[PDB]
């Protein structure tokens, strides 16, 4: 009652036993079902080598066993017959990669699914290459403006930083992702968006959105729908990383969105259970941490000699019922640098984007901030810490001392500041405008609701009538006393005309 | 030599087929002659974990397995992993295999030592429980270390955990004849680079004169397979253990951090397919933790003091990994974001931090009573934190006004100007022995220096420099 | 003033009762979560032992 | 489920008209897969569902979609075992369902019917 | 040490030796106990032995339960402990007192190994972390001891 | 515990004790944080009666006389039902709690109460 012993192989060996001869030229299909196939022969095949079933079904030789090669099927086999002859290929999971990928939608084979046309490429990059080393990197330097006031102030993301987005169902993870991608039209980055196990309709929505926005000129949208095989859902983010590191190594800057990694881990546990590998927590294998660590650490800020290329990984994990200490959450939280934590109780309460400011962290920190941004962000963070302490005193705003009353007032207006509309990203200079108007104390007058309308009118009026501010900050990236005085003037002007309304 | 072929591979778990006579022992490292996509030989290493019989072992890989082929030649080295040790490794980054990754130059040292070893014998220990003196006021008075014991490190980011590490290295180098080592068990590569560069800039690693440095960094990254991330700690351990068994130097063994080594062992056992224990750790959690936590002692020859970071998952102090780690730990220093945000550096909380070494029959009744009175004053300050704000500081009684005054003086005197944070700040580094410490707190708390400004005790070395700064501040205030 | 001192004493006692309650409840919760995870992992490996 | 889906898919393909595809209950499909998995030879995954759960739900949902020719509107009901949305099959359907409504036993028990928990229910529209 | 025999198996010793050591202590004690001599044995701990037995039981693919402890984890402790007796006057009255130690995380007396040991021994001397950290040493909680 | 077996008086007093102990079990969550002061007149009444009841349920045993030091009492049904009838009627409401702790008869409870009022 043993595998690999099919009573026909024993026949072939009884015929040809004389001495044990190399049989790598051939290979037969013993057992095939639910996406895997045990394969005889192939005694010189590598691990990870593409093995090509007759009828055209590519497979990958994952776990080489005693006398049988357990192979995951890169499609739905359902047609390969027992005893059919497999040939090895020799390649190890490569994708052609060129600049002409910019602007298209592909499946995890780097093969287009937008139906436009074939993507001409010359150079190939392996899918499972090793990461940049301990002496081939540079400490994170340059701010990646995400377009969100809250993130760009309190959780500063850098170029070459692996900032995790974590949340529950429908807290806005993909919302913040598209918000960032759409902010990065201006500066010169390549965006990558790798969808794992999502609806083709949702990929269609996001792709059409980038199309009507104009951000398709620099993006490559890898898509792997739910019906696709577990191996393709597993291989998607690595194709994204290979595409992205090709652009990285040519001195250019990249951003990649793994949305999500939970489905990649679920495809991995499916395959590992299917070809009989020992389970761990939630029947995950031991290698899920190895997987995520290799994939994440493939993305970092290269050194000066290698071109100062970089690749921000902005992965997403979805957390179930706030169990952020579960297996895959604690894995991704351990590997990544930062964590942008999204909360549905804030999401329902109106505070959108629903990030959790007390839980969110970024061990890159103010290093990756513009000087103007850090000058305003220090004061902003102190004010928000204060109102976070005083949160349990808002009902008692009738008999608190007027000082803590006014701290409640400032934090109350500052909550109105940080809310943003859907996929409307701001520039760093407009965000500096907003945080300055808030932190200095220019919104105590207007009531709790008007603040949003007041601030948008403020930004537009400044844009139209004091065009020195944005130029100053674009040139120096430093908040200087001249721009401070100019902003005070513009602020009071807009305040007067808005109040006369 | 002993040549065997690969039987089967399942990820980082390989099987090797040896002839009937020759067969390695448990934990014997195995070099596997293997190729690269460019054809280049790439030697992937293992370690025999189980002699599963039928002349075939089950070894766990220490590197990437993709590309390895059934029937490749594996050479039996015949002994546990032997890493390069000695003063050569100072200022040099290493792997779990002891093969350096800084691209400086090859370790020309001939001295190796097996990664696997028994703990020092029972007739070998140095029974004297001594307070390992550091020079930092807070950790000298309130969280006193013991030499050859283990010290947990509880600090969330931004509290200066790395600056504290570099200062500890600097003090053990300058005051004593010590040398430190850093073992990055599961170290994310960007922060590994950050730490290497911060040590290059902070003089802890003399980039111009290697082997005159004070640290031998062992980095086993998260990128590495689960087998490597576990044995990283043993690599760092044996490289430290040479420094005190032969050279009798007071070594510091930083392990950052213990929880990730524990879960890397959990992953190794998971791949090996042994039944799990409770909530998901490996069945040999206690014995695996022992194998690493009992080479850290003070023998007759030297002393390894282990200053290791600890992480509590799901906020459990009762999860098996924290519980087992605390069963070994001797003192914990806890760094808080409060003192970091305010500006009392280092950000150690003298109440959350505790030691079992602060017993009277260990540290002296005078040290004990001064530490107790300091803790009582700081605790009373935390209790009055809300009271004083409402009541007004004047409406307090005289005893509580004295308490808040001396508490502010004490909390400000806890600040210290660091030897390695002078590059950032501009304040020269300082070293404070326990004599200076106990007398400084005796003077501050005994009501004798109760006539000094708050700022005169802030970022100062000892009470003499405190008086000097106080006279400066008073002359600066007169005119 | 007497009534407000009474309410202040009631709060100074009730908030500490809520403290000890949250602490003992978090301890019960830690034990329960540990037992749940262990049971789920053991029931997973029971199926693997069945195959 | 796949039978009724193939019928509706014909209706949308060649008869090129809008379709209403009510499914009840959709959790029982994953239930049957989980019952049949372990006996077929698969190792049990987490709390007891098959390893081929994500791709099973894919092979249903991604087949159910609106195209240029026809539009399949599908109002399908997901059972949730013991009202735990963390249960894998309810957790998996959520990724494929555009507009989701969650019924809460509190609202059902108090007497407020229909018991749609409003703050947990979200749409994409 | 004129009276004492110390049977030591430290942390990084094989779990089989940590499982054997209490029984070595028990045989040593019983030798004197039977020849009209009084004995006092101090196990330290039994929970560490329970962990060592769990390890060497799960290394044998043995069906565990109740926090992964094997079936014979009460049998372990009861075998080890129930050979401590005040002997009869016929056999020489030699008695072996046993004072085993058990550690609890977060004061979990209702844990498997604490309740198992409690159901064997003739009492309990519960020490208290709050009492010991408040300065009342030793911290015997005479309310429940 | 069915009237056809145990008599209607026994059944009725058992149901009333079960009722009052249930109500105290409910109010435990409130009193833990608040205290007995915040309860209604009938709530505080039921809580005081339940304290007296759960202490009167206690009885010293003959075989526990080595640990308690107090001579165990034997008290059957004729005195059990009567004592509980009295406690739930509230005639003994003037007595403290410690009078019902560790006694066999309601008469011994009352005698202990007279001692607790002899010790001023
Ligand atoms: N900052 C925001 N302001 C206003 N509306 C928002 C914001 N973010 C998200 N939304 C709304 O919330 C809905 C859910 O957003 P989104 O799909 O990004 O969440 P998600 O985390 O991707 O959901 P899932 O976890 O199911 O993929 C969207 O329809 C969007 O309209
Ligand atoms: N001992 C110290 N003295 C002065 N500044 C410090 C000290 N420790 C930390 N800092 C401040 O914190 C920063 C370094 O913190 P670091 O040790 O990197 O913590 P983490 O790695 O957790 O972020 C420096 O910019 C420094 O200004």
């Amino acid at each position: 009652i043993r595998a690999d012993e099919i009573s026909k192989i024993i026949r072939e060996r009884i015929e040809g036993y004389n001495r044990e001869v190399k049989v790598v030229n051939t290979g037969t299909v013993l057992q095939v079902g639910d996406g895997i196939a045990r394969i005889h022969g192939l005694d010189e095949v590598m691990a990870g080598e593409l093995v090509e079933f007759e009828e055209g079904t590519i497979g990958i030789a994952l776990n080489l066993e005693s006398n049988n090669v357990g192979v995951v099927l890169m499609g739905d086999g359902l047609m390969i017959q027992e005893g059919s002859s497999v040939k090895a290929t020799g390649r190890i999971a490569q994708i052609p990669v060129s600049e002409a990928y910019l602007g298209r939608v592909i499946n995890a084979l780097a093969k287009p699914i937008d139906g436009r046309g074939e993507i001409t490429a010359s150079e190939s990059r392996l899918i499972e290459s090793p990461a940049p080393g301990i002496m081939s990197r540079r400490s994170v330097y340059e701010p990646l403006q995400t377009g969100l006031i809250a993130i760009d102030a309190m959780i500063p993301v850098g170029r070459g930083q692996r900032e995790l987005i974590i949340g529950d169902r429908q807290t806005g993870k993909t919302a913040v992702a598209t918000d960032t991608i759409l902010n990065q039209q201006g500066q010169n980055v390549i965006c990558v968006y790798v969808a794992i196990g999502q609806k083709a309709s949702s990929v269609a929505q996001v792709v059409t959105n980038f199309q009507e926005r104009g951000a398709m000129e620099y993006t490559i949208v890898v898509a792997e729908t739910a019906d696709s095989p577990a191996t393709l859902q597993y291989l998607a983010p690595y194709t994204g990383a290979a595409l992205a590191e090709y652009f990285m190594y040519r001195e250019r800057h990249t951003l990649i969105i793994y949305d999500d990694l939970s489905k990649q881990a679920q495809a991995y546990r499916q395959m590992s259970l299917l070809l009989r590998r020992p389970p761990g927590r939630e029947a995950y294998p031991g290698d899920v941490f190895y997987l995520h660590s290799r994939l994440l650490e493939r993305a970092a800020k290269l050194s000066s000699l290698l071109g100062e290329g970089s690749m921000t990984a902005l992965p997403i994990v979805e957390t179930q019922a706030g169990d952020v200490s579960a297996y895959i959450p604690t894995n991704v939280i351990s590997i990544t640098d930062g964590q942008i934590f999204l909360s549905a109780d804030l999401f329902n309460a109106g505070i959108r984007p629903a990030i959790n400011v007390g839980i969110s962290v970024s061990r890159v920190g103010s290093a990756a901030q513009i000087k103007a941004m850090k000058k305003v962000a220090g004061k902003l963070k102190l004010e928000l810490a204060q109102f976070a302490e005083l949160e349990a005193f808002a009902q008692f705003a009738s008999d608190l001392d007027k000082a803590t009353q006014n701290q409640l007032a400032r934090g109350q207006r500052l909550r109105e500041l940080l809310k943003q509309p859907q996929s409307a990203p701001l520039t760093v200079e407009e965000q500096v405008m907003t945080i300055y108007t808030g932190t200095n104390g220019y919104l105590d007058s207007l009531e709790l609701d008007q603040v949003r309308k007041y601030l948008v009118e403020l930004r537009t009026y400044v844009k139209t009538n004091k065009p020195e501010f944005q130029e100053i900050i674009s040139s120096t990236k430093t908040f200087t006393e001249e721009a401070e005085a100019l902003l005070k003037e513009a602020i009071q002007e807009q305040m007067e005309r808005f109040l006369l309304q | 030599k002993n040549l065997g072929r690969i039987a089967q591979i399942i990820g980082p778990v390989l099987d090797v087929a040896f002839p009937p006579g020759k067969m390695p022992n448990i934990y014997n490292a195995l070099i596997v002659k293997g190729r690269d996509t460019a054809g280049q030989p790439m030697n992937v290493t293992c370690e025999v974990q189980q002699l599963l019989g039928n002349n075939r072992v089950r070894a766990v890989a220490m590197s990437a397995t993709d590309g390895l082929t059934r029937g490749m030649e594996v050479i039996d080295t015949g002994a546990p992993l032997s890493v390069p040790v000695g003063g050569a490794t100072l200022g040099r980054i290493f792997n779990v295999l002891g093969e350096p990754v800084d691209n400086l130059g090859p370790v020309d040292t001939r001295t190796t030592s097996p990664i696997h070893r028994s703990a020092p014998a029972f007739t070998q220990l140095d029974t004297k429980l001594s307070i390992f003196e550091t020079g930092i006021k807070v950790v000298d008075l309130l969280a006193p270390y013991r030499r050859g014991g283990k010290i947990g490190l509880f600090g969330g980011a931004g509290v200066g955990k790395t600056v504290l590490i570099m200062e500890l290295i600097n003090n053990i180098a300058k005051a004593h004849g010590g040398v430190s080592v850093f073992g990055g068990v599961g170290e994310r590569t960007r922060e590994g680079n950050d730490l290497y560069m911060e040590m290059k800039e902070s003089g802890v690693i003399n980039e111009q004169n290697i082997a005159e440095s004070k640290v031998a960094l062992v980095y086993g990254q998260m990128n590495e397979p689960p087998g490597a991330r576990m044995r990283v700690g043993l690599t760092a351990l044996t490289m430290a253990e040479y420094f005190r068994d032969v050279n009798e130097q007071d070594v510091l063994l930083f392990i950052d951090n213990i929880f990730r080594f524990v879960q890397a062992g959990s992953e190794v056992s998971a791949l090996l397919g042994r039944m799990p224990s409770a909530v998901g750790y490996q069945p040999t959690l206690s014995t695996e933790m022992g194998s690493l936590q009992e080479r850290i002692t003070s023998t007759k020859e030297g002393s390894i003091t282990s200053i290791q970071a600890v992480y509590v998952p799901a906020d459990d102090l009762t999860d098996p990994a924290p519980a087992t780690t605390f069963a070994h730990l001797d003192a914990t220093t806890v760094l808080s974001r409060g003192l970091a945000a305010k500006g009392i550096y280092p950000a150690v909380d003298p109440l959350d931090s505790t030691s079992t070494m602060l017993q009277p029959r260990i540290v002296g009744e005078e040290h004990y009573e001064i530490a107790q009175r300091v803790k009582e004053t700081l605790q009373r300050y935390k209790e009055l934190q809300d009271i004083i704000a409402i009541l007004g500081l004047d409406e307090l009684s005289e005893e509580d006004r004295l308490t808040v005054a001396r508490a502010r003086k004490i909390e400000r005197f806890l600040s210290q100007p660091f030897f390695v944070a002078e590059v950032f700040t501009g304040s020269p580094g300082k070293y404070v022995g326990l004599a200076e410490t106990i007398r400084g707190f005796q003077l501050i708390l005994s009501g004798e220096l109760d006539s000094l400004p708050e700022q005169a005790f802030y970022l100062v070395g000892n009470i003499d420099e405190a008086t000097a700064k106080a006279m400066n501040l008073e002359m600066e205030s007169k005119l | 003033a007497s009534e407000l001192a009474a309410r202040m004493t009631a709060m100074s006692n009730a908030t500490d009762n809520a403290n000890e309650l949250k602490k003992t409840l978090s301890i019960n919760y830690n034990r329960a979560r540990q037992a749940k995870i262990t049971g789920e992992i053991l029931e997973i490996v029971a199926g693997a032992n069945a195959c």
